[PDB]
């Protein structure tokens, strides 16, 4: 329920200190869009905004959305460092493409991430993503 | 096992234990460990700051599981 | 042991207490012409020509300069002897320990410290865990 | 040419070339579209 | 005095007696490889411990090793 | 102020050394034949994954934590 | 004398692409990430690199042509931020009321509110470098001129750019001119210092001291006559100095004492800027540039006569010194590492000099009243200087290891040295510990005696009295020097040794430095740990290729880790370490001089000036009771100025809060890499390999943990870089706040 | 001439005959010590001492 | 008191890996396969196989104090 957030629209603390938000940008209204954009989340006594993860869907904007929008671009960095990597193992030379990028073979698999959950699923179902324990490098216990 | 011939290390003291490597020779003059193994990741071995390991080791048959 | 001293104009690197207590270590070798040697204790020597005897603290400095003996110089002296040099007057000789420089293979050299097995066949600490031996004694 | 190409394509030129581009990205974001702590 | 162990592994190719800075370690008859040679340590008296044949040892995981145990006038390096 | 800080403290001298003394178990006092395929040998057999997986946690903890403070400074 | 080869290296892309090709052991390509980084240590390293001399020597020769091109565009960059993103116009006119600004962020996440106001309406980063009072001395008077400056250091770095081109692909010098000294010390003395400073003699008579004259006078800068104009019209430039209409005659034949109105020996102070008299400037410049051209033919070239410095070097033996300076001529005209030992040495001395100097005889207009530009330039001029004296007992040692020759090092002073390397380090360890004793524990003892409540115990003015009798002895020398030992000067050398106290806006230029029992104490933990750090490099030399310990640490190299836990543990034994160590105590040295500095300027020099002539400190006079003690130091010093740093959140100077906390974490970041080694962390790796083997992106080139020698470099970088930037951030937030 | 020597003929000891260690005034001063003068019984010289 | 609980949270994790890792590499690892050998508390493994330093589990009680007083700091 958050009894002890007050919404920043009724919120006295940030209501007085919303009138003196500095422009962050060139903009000569930075500090009055900031007001308006940040007085319907759920502020504390010292009148800033709080943000709650827990999962609600009327906070969903707070985390889940900054989540779904981290996971996709972070998955698609992966996928594509992982994806360059396997290719490059079997030329001729895997060690100087690290170091020298074939560029256009960057460029083709950095395109082709925005299909990585897809691409990772199926990759996970015909065993290509996970290795087995047998084929791997392991330490002497 | 021939030179070409793809084996995993069972040696579990090497660097290479569970890796992959590539029979080199085969020494046929009683050697104790007489299959020399290449393989595709250099060990630690070196002096502190240099670049690379070595590639090569010397096994015997029954530290070594075929792979191809 | 005999042989004139390199002439050398002294230095505070040389020899303490423990070589007139202890040990004291002496390499002998016989120089072709009149070198210039790098100390072990800091500063250049001059080689007498003929034989050469040099008193050092430690085994590695008569070794180090047996090692610059071998590699630093185009003639190549490699006929240097090292001697431990006890205060009562006994000299025991060291190295070479048979005449042979010991990265050659010589016959009659007896097998001291191997072991017929891996490193990783050694036993286990827990087996031996009240018995003083270690796992790659025992 | 073809050695500046791959002096281009190498690792320290291609990771300042990315993460320019990547803070070119991100400061033009939030130049236009400044102060967002939340959706 | 510290204990150097050489162990069957060994290739015979001499790196460990070459990097001995101590007259430690010779090369002694053997038929376990194709050398015919197995480095020994009849001179462990004089190890230092400072492991410049553990770093010139090629095979894997080590064909020679120094065992750290009492320390001696000899071996702690000590010209005092 | 006192009190809690020093059972704090005390308590922290008391796991780093239980761990310690973990360290010293495999040492000196494991035995892989009459721990065959039990718990603690199990642990040994998937180590890698423990320890990159913690490597994970704390990573993934100190790269947001420290960056949500370097945020709000 | 010129002999040059043609076209030895072409000029082609086909090395850009192939990083490592200069090592043998690096063209093969990666296999670990010690590759990359060995790309890195060893880039530089051409006598590693080529074993012949003369393709080393060319390859230094155009790096430190590619090197005056970095310069110069940073010094380009300068002047282009004077001309375009400053308000110099506006601090010219109002020197005294607009705060000098040359850099303007952008408006972007809030880091607009570092533009602060700096007066006039400009809003800009307050800049700490001293541009503009060194731009006010050359006489800039518009930004046209600033930006000709930077146009021409643009041109400047694109010849720097096109000669180091040139003299290695083109026409690359040979050996023989490169070990040509005589000829390039007579070049440089003559030439480089000697016109250089002629030159700068010529520029001050003709465009500083006219524009600063009429500058100081009143007059706006939009009045003032083009430097042109003086050159083009004598009659301004006579109506300034009278004795100017006539001419040259004067100097050729030797009536010198004519040119006495703007070839002053004036010394001192001018009271309306605080800065020294051009006139003197241009006086000491002439002076200077006399004895360099007179310096730059001692030595013979070509004509018979000079010097040759090896006949100078072979003179001088002695009877404790045997050989003498024999066989130094041969170390360093083929030892590149010997002779970059020396130049670290005295140029690291040098910017010492620099900065010990330019705060007590404040060379520019408007200098000595910006606290701010006095407290970085000092502090700017100690670090680089210190970092120096670290780089000669590098080169010290890298000579040592690989360049030394004892064939033809026998008896001389160089063999000399090696050969009592146990009697010099050995009393240099005593005097640490002799120093340190007496001059940390007088602070543990002031510290122990003032927490009992024993003030009269105490090493103090009020207590057990430690006076610099000496110094002020020549303080007082110093002060009257004018009359009796200067009859020529109107004014002492600076008023840092007493006399006048100089107020330029209500504010003090320079004041008497009256040294007292914390002085005292200072002094001598700088004596302390200058001798430590001289301890460790001087080790670091002498050591470098044998010991007790190791008797053969010239085959492992200058930059080795050790030589195994053997002997008990020969950790840190290279003379790469020592270097790693000096680099501690370097710092641990000059923070503690900046300190004092900072202490001391701010409680006995700086402050505001009563109309009556009396003066108030920034921090009220309180190092003669508080800096005896580390209590005090902790207290009246760190906390208490640092509150500047921590309170600066929301202003102009947040960022100096954010650079605070910055430099805390790099430190703390440092210890790391100092306190752990790499086994522990190769072994941790291996286990993240395994699960990016259990992914299947374990990459071809195999990560690897840092090596020892660069878990100790990166270690040393952090604690130098975190600790550095914490004082940076210190030092000018608490500078700009007070005045 | 040359003042620092070997320290008593050899060169090897690590020491140096200079004008402080091995100087006749320094020889002269330092074994008429009551720590290294001749013949005095230690009973005398530890009281001198 | 959100953020400090994860740094806590930090401080409790990754003075556990440092102490789960000596724990589980004690044995030995891929650079030292025999540190069962050398005991709980060895120096290292000399300068080679690429330098050894702090390798023994002894040295991972040694990193980890630094982060458990940390944690408790
Ligand atoms: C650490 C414990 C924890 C974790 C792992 C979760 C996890 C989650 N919470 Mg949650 N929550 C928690 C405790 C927890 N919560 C607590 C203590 C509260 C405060 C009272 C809530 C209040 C909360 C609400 C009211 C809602 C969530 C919901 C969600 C779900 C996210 C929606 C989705 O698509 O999921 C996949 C997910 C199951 C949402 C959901 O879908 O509920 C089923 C939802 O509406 N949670
Ligand atoms: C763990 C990493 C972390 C997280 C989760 C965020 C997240 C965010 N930062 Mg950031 N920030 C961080 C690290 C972090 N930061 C650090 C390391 C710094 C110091 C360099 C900053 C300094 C910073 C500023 C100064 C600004 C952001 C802003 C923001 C927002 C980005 C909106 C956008 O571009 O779309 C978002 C709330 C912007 C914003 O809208 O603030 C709410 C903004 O103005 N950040
Ligand atoms: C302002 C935004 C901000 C910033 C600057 C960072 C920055 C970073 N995060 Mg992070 N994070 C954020 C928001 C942010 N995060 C939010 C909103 C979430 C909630 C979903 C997370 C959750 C998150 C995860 C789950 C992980 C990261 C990771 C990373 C680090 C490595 C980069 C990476 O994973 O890409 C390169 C991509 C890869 C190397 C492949 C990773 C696979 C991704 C995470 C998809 C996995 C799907 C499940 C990096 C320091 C990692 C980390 O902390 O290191 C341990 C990581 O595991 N963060
Ligand atoms: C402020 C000090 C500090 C920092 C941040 C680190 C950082 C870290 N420690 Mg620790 N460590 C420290 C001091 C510190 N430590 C000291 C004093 C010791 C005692 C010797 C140790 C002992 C130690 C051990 C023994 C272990 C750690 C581990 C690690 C990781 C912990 C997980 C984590 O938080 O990662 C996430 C957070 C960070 C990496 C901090 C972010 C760093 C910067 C700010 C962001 C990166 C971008 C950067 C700016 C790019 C550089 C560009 C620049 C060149 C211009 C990480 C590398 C463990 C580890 O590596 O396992 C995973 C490990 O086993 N450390
Ligand atoms: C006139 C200056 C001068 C010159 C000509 C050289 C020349 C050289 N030095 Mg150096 N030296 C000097 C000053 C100088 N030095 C000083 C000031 C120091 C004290 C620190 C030393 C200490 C020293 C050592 C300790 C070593 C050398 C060595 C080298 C050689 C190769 C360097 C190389 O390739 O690594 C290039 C490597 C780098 C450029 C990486 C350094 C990066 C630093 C740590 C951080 C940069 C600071 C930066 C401002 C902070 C921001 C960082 C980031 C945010 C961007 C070469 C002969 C090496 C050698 O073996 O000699 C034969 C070596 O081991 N020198
Ligand atoms: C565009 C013309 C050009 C090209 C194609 C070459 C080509 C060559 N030169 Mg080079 N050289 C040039 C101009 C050029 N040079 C100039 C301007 C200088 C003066 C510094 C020299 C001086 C010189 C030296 C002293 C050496 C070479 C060598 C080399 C070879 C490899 C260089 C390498 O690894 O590159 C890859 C590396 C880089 C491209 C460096 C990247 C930039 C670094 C950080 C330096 C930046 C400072 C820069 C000089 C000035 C900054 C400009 C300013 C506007 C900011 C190759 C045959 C080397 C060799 O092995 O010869 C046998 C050798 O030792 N040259
Ligand atoms: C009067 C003649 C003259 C002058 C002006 C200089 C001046 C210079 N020489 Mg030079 N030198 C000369 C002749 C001269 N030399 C002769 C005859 C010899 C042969 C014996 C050399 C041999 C030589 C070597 C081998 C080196 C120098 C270096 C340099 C620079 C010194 C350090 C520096 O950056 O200065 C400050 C720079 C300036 C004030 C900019 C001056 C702009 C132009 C050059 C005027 C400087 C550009 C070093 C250097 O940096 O190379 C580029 C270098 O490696 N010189
Ligand atoms: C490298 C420095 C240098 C340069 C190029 C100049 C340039 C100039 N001087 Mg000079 N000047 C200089 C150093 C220099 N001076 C110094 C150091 C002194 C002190 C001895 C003077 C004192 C001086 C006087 C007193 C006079 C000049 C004058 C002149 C001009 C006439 C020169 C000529 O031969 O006809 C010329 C523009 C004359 C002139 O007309 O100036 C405008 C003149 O009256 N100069
Ligand atoms: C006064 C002390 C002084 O510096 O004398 C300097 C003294 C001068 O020796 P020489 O007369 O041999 O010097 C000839 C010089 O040209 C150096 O080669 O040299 C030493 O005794 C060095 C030892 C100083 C150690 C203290
Ligand atoms: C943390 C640590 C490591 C691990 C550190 C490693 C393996 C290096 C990590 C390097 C990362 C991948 C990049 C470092 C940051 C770069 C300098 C940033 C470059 C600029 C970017 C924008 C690309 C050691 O190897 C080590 C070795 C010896 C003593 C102490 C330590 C030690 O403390
Ligand atoms: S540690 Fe050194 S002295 Fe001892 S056996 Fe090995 S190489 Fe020889
Ligand atoms: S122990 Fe290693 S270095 Fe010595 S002979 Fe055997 S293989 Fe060669
Ligand atoms: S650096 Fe590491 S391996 Fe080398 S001596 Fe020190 S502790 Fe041992």
């Amino acid at each position: 329920d958050f009894a002890n957030l007050t919404p920043c629209s009724e919120n006295p603390a940030y209501l007085a200190k919303s009138k003196n938000f500095l422009n962050t940008t060139n903009d000569p209204n930075s500090g009055k869009i900031r007001a308006e954009r940040y007085a319907s989340a759920l502020c504390g006594p010292e009148g800033y905004p709080h943000l709650i993860v827990d999962g609600r869907f009327t906070h969903a904007g707070d985390f889940l959305i900054p989540s779904i929008l981290f996971l996709y671009i972070a998955g698609w960095i992966g996928w594509v460092g992982r994806s360059y990597l396997i290719e490059i193992r079997e030329s001729k030379n895997p060690e100087m493409q690290e170091v020298v990028i074939n560029v256009p073979l960057a460029i083709k698999k950095m395109l082709g991430g925005f299909l990585w959950p897809l691409a990772a699923v199926g990759e996970y179902t015909s065993g290509k993503l996970v290795m087995k324990d047998s084929e791997i490098p392991t330490s002497p216990r | 096992l021939n030179r070409g011939d793809k084996v995993r290390i069972k040696r579990t003291e090497s660097y290479w234990y569970g890796d992959v490597g590539t029979v080199a020779s085969v020494e046929k003059s009683g050697i104790l460990y007489p299959v020399i193994v290449r393989f595709d990741r250099v060990n630690y071995n070196g002096f502190s700051g240099s670049a690379s390991g070595v590639n090569t080791n010397n096994f015997a048959e029954n530290e070594l599981e075929l792979v191809q | 042991l005999s042989g004139q001293p390199p002439k050398f104009g002294g230095s505070t690197g040389g020899l303490l207490s423990k070589a007139n207590r202890e040990e004291k270590y002496a390499i002998t070798w016989t120089s072709a012409s009149e070198q210039v040697f790098e100390m072990p204790t800091g500063g250049a020597a001059i080689m007498n020509e003929g034989e050469n005897l040099l008193y050092l603290a430690r085994k590695e400095q008569c070794l180090a300069l047996g090692t610059q003996l071998r590699t630093k110089f185009k003639p190549k002296i490699q006929d240097y002897k090292i001697y431990r040099v006890y205060p009562s007057g006994e000299v025991q000789y060291l190295h070479p320990a048979d005449g042979v420089f010991p990265e050659k293979v010589n016959e009659g050299r007896e097998a001291q410290g191997t072991k017929t097995r891996r490193i990783g066949q050694n036993p286990e600490p827990v087996t031996i865990k009240f018995s003083g031996k270690a796992p790659y004694e025992v | 040419m073809d050695g500046l190409k791959s002096f281009l394509s190498t690792a320290p030129v291609m990771i300042m070339a990315l993460l320019t581009f990547t803070a070119g990205i991100l400061i033009e974001f939030n130049r236009f579209y400044p102060d967002l702590l939340f959706h | 005095s510290h204990s150097v162990k050489i162990y069957d592994t060994c290739i015979g190719c001499t790196q460990c007696v070459r990097a001995c800075p101590l007259d430690v370690l010779e090369m002694v008859p053997w038929d376990g490889c194709k050398a015919a040679q197995i480095a020994s340590s009849p001179r462990t008296e004089d190890c230092v411990g400072c492991k410049r044949c553990e770093t010139a040892c090629p095979t894997d995981f080590l064909s020679i090793r120094v065992y750290l145990g009492a320390e001696t006038t000899r071996s702690m390096g000590l010209a005092y | 102020a006192a009190l809690y800080t020093h059972h704090q403290y005390i308590a922290g001298f008391l796991m780093v050394g239980a761990f310690a003394h973990g360290a010293i178990f495999f040492v000196r006092d494991y035995d892989p034949v009459a721990n065959k395929d039990n718990v603690l040998a199990r642990m040994l057999e998937h180590k890698e994954a423990l320890i990159s997986h913690l490597s994970w946690v704390s990573l993934f903890l100190g790269f947001h934590t420290l960056g949500l403070y370097v945020h709000n400074d | 004398k010129v002999s040059v080869d043609n076209n030895p290296v072409p000029t082609s892309f086909e090395k850009w692409g192939k990083p490592g090709h200069f090592d043998r052991t690096l063209a093969r390509g990666p296999k670990t990430t010690t590759w990359i980084w060995n790309l890195h240590a060893n880039a530089h390293d051409f006598d590693s690199q080529t074993s012949d001399l003369e393709d080393v020597s060319r390859k230094i020769f155009s790096a430190h042509f590619g090197h005056l091109a970095v310069v110069f565009v940073w010094l380009s960059g300068m002047y282009f931020h004077g001309a375009k993103f400053s308000n110099y116009e506006g601090w010219l006119a109002d020197p005294t009321h607009i705060k000098p600004s040359a850099q303007v962020v952008w408006p972007i996440v809030g880091q607009g509110i570092l533009n602060g106001d700096v007066g006039g309406g400009f809003h800009g980063i307050q800049i700490t470098s001293g541009l503009f009072y060194l731009w006010r001395a050359s006489g800039f008077t518009d930004s046209y001129q600033l930006y000709c400056t930077a146009i021409g250091g643009l041109v400047m770095a694109a010849l720097m750019l096109f000669a180091g081109w040139f003299h290695y692909h083109v026409k690359a010098p040979k050996l023989e001119w490169f070990q040509n000294v005589e000829s390039m010390m007579n070049h440089h003395l003559a030439g480089l210092l000697g016109l250089g400073s002629l030159g700068w003699a010529g520029h001050q008579i003709h465009v500083s001291m006219p524009i600063n004259k009429l500058l100081d006078a009143g007059v706006a800068p939009k009045d003032i006559p083009l430097p042109h104009e003086f050159i083009l019209e004598p009659s301004k430039m006579a109506e300034l100095y009278p004795s100017f209409a006539q001419g040259l005659t004067p100097f050729f034949t030797l009536n010198w004492g004519v040119y006495s109105d703007f070839l002053t020996f004036k010394g001192g102070l001018n009271p309306v800027t605080g800065g020294l008299w051009l006139s003197d400037t241009a006086h000491h410049h002439l002076a200077i540039a006399v004895l360099f051209i007179i310096a730059g033919h001692m030595y013979r070239t070509n004509w018979g006569i000079g010097h040759s410095m090896k006949e100078i070097l072979e003179a001088h033996k002695g009877p404790f010194t045997g050989e003498g300076h024999k066989g130094l001529y041969e170390i360093l005209t083929t030892s590149w590492h010997a002779q970059l030992a020396i130049n670290l040495a005295l140029l690291g001395s040098l910017t010492i000099i620099v900065a010990q100097h330019m705060y007590a005889m404040p060379p520019y207009p408007y200098q000595a009243i910006d606290y701010a530009t006095q407290l970085s330039l000092f502090t700017h001029h100690m670090w680089i200087g210190g970092f120096l004296i670290v780089g000669a007992g590098a080169h010290g040692a890298i000579f040592m290891v690989r360049d030394y020759d004892p064939a033809k090092n026998v008896n001389n002073l160089l063999d000399r040295m090696l050969r009592h390397r146990d009697a010099i380090i050995s009393h240099l360890n005593w005097v640490c510990i002799f120093l340190g004793f007496h001059s940390f524990g007088l602070y543990i003892h002031n510290d122990t005696m003032r927490a009992l409540g024993r003030p009269q115990d105490m090493f103090s003015d009020t207590a057990i009295q430690l006076q610099p009798i000496f110094a002020q002895w020549v303080q007082h020398l110093h002060t009257l020097a004018p009359g009796a030992t200067a009859p020529n000067a109107l004014a002492t050398a600076s008023y840092a040794f007493g006399g006048e106290t100089i107020a330029v806006a209500g504010k003090v230029a320079m004041m008497p430095i009256t040294l007292g029992t914390a002085d005292f104490m200072v002094h001598h933990i700088h004596a302390f740990t200058i001798h430590v750090t001289a301890l460790i490099l001087l080790k670091g030399v002498l050591y470098a290729r044998s010991s007790r310990l190791v008797p053969d640490k010239a085959n492992l190299g200058f930059r080795f880790p050790c030589d195994g836990p053997g002997r008990g543990g020969t950790c840190q034994v290279s003379g790469w370490d020592h270097v790693f160590l000096g680099l501690f105590w370097m710092y641990n040295s000059l923070s503690i001089v900046i300190f004092h500095f900072s202490w001391k300027m701010q409680s006995d020099v700086w402050g505001t000036v009563s109309p009556d002539g009396s003066v108030t400190h920034v921090t009220l006079g309180n190092f003669a009771q508080s800096a005896i003690t580390i209590n005090g130091w902790l207290r009246d010093f760190l906390w208490a100025q640092a509150a500047n740093v921590i309170n600066s959140y929301g202003s102009a100077l947040s960022a100096y809060g954010i650079m605070f906390l910055a430099g805390h974490f790099v430190f703390a970041f440092s210890l790391m890499f100092l306190f752990s080694g790499r086994g522990y962390w190769q072994e941790l790796i291996e286990s993240i390999v395994w699960a990016h083997n259990k992914l299947n992106v374990a990459p071809a080139i195999q990560p690897r943990a840092l090596s020892i020698i660069q878990g100790r470099a990166v270690g040393v970088a952090h604690y130098l870089l975190g600790g550095i930037v914490t004082t940076w951030a210190f030092f000018l937030a608490r500078s700009l706040s007070i005045g | 001439n040359q003042v620092v020597q070997a320290y008593n003929g050899d060169p090897f000891v690590g020491h140096l005959s200079t004008p402080i260690s091995d100087s006749a005034f320094t020889r002269t001063f330092i074994g008429n010590l009551p720590a290294y003068r001749k013949g005095l019984s230690p009973i005398l010289r530890g009281l001198e001492v | 008191d959100f953020l400090v609980h994860h740094a806590i949270a930090l401080g409790l994790h990754t003075t556990a890996l440092i102490l789960i890792k000596g724990a589980l590499d004690a044995r030995g690892s891929k650079l030292m396969p025999d540190k069962k050998d050398f005991g709980y508390s060895f120096p290292c493994d000399g300068p080679g196989r690429g330098g050894t330093c702090d390798i023994s589990a002894w040295d991972a009680f040694y990193l980890a104090m630094f982060w458990m007083l940390n944690t408790l700091g």
